[PDB]
């Protein structure tokens, strides 16, 4: 939906639950351009921010496996 | 610009509450849950029952913000939602209103299928501090991801008391692991 600039822009919100909300929003697309923005989100002060950024890169590395592997086979 | 807390605006946001849009329903819970005007209260809950997650997790969020208790109740269905996201943002929420009716199902919550909502779990139960969380908490000392295992450690250094303290002087000598280390260090720091 090319909301994805406007979750990785949410990372620096000043509520902990929009910067939160953003990284799962991010881990729910897929996309690659999450990955350096959530990278910088595992040194967030929030834990639940942290949390969500590692699920997200966790989700985001899947599917790109996913991906890869689907095409060899 | 700074602004004041604005009844136009918290009003625009409830009735946004109720926007055939997914996108404007999840926008209008998360900058209610930044005004933390009490107005929004009702609403909000209301809005834990939505169709779609990403409202009911917006939701569960921004009543945890404004903390009313009047949320309590509908934060403890919220932790049975078929979402891992609700249920991470409402064990959250209920540990941040402090009401010990959250405790039990907490407890329950220790044992979700999510790493990140037991995370949550332990976490609220740390900040409740009531003590029926101990023996719950010993046993996440054990979980298969890490960062559970730390937040159970965690919440019992927050518990403290008797039960805390008898239940670590045992875990250092019966205990095995990251569950001995923990109660080797309580012991130390304590």
């Amino acid at each position: 939906p090319e909301k994805v600039e406007m979750y990785i822009k949410n990372l620096q919100d000043d509520s902990s639950v929009v910067r939160k909300a953003a990284a799962v929003a991010l881990g729910e697309i897929g996309d690659e351009r999450a990955v350096e923005p959530l990278i910088k989100a595992l040194k967030d002060e929030d834990q639940f921010v942290r949390i969500a950024a590692a699920w997200a890169l966790g989700k985001i590395g899947g599917e790109r496996v996913r991906a890869a592997m689907e095409k060899l086979a | 610009h700074h602004h004041h807390t604005d009844p136009e605006k918290v009003e625009m946001y409830i009735k946004n509450l109720q926007d055939d849009s997914y996108y404007v329903r999840r926008a209008a819970a998360y900058a209610l849950g930044k005004i933390g005007d009490e107005r929004a209260v009702e609403p909000l809950i209301k809005a834990l029952k939505d169709e779609d997650a990403w409202v009911r997790r917006a939701a569960a969020d921004a009543l945890g913000q404004i903390g009313d208790e009047r949320a309590v109740e509908p934060l403890i269905k919220a932790l049975k939602d078929e979402d891992g996201w609700v249920r991470q943002s409402a064990a959250v929420a209920l540990g941040q209103i402090g009401d010990e009716r959250a405790v039990e199902p907490l407890i329950k919550a220790l044992k979700d299928e999510d790493w990140f909502v037991r995370i949550a779990a332990a976490f609220a139960l740390g900040e409740i501090g009531d003590e029926r969380a101990v023996e719950p908490l010993i046993k996440a000392l054990k979980d298969e991801d890490g960062w559970v295992r730390q937040s159970a450690a965690d919440a019992l250094g927050e518990i403290g008391g008797e039960r805390v303290r008898a239940a670590m002087e045992k875990l250092a000598e019966t205990g095995t692991g990251f569950a001995r280390k923990v109660a080797v260090n309580y012991l130390e720091t304590h």
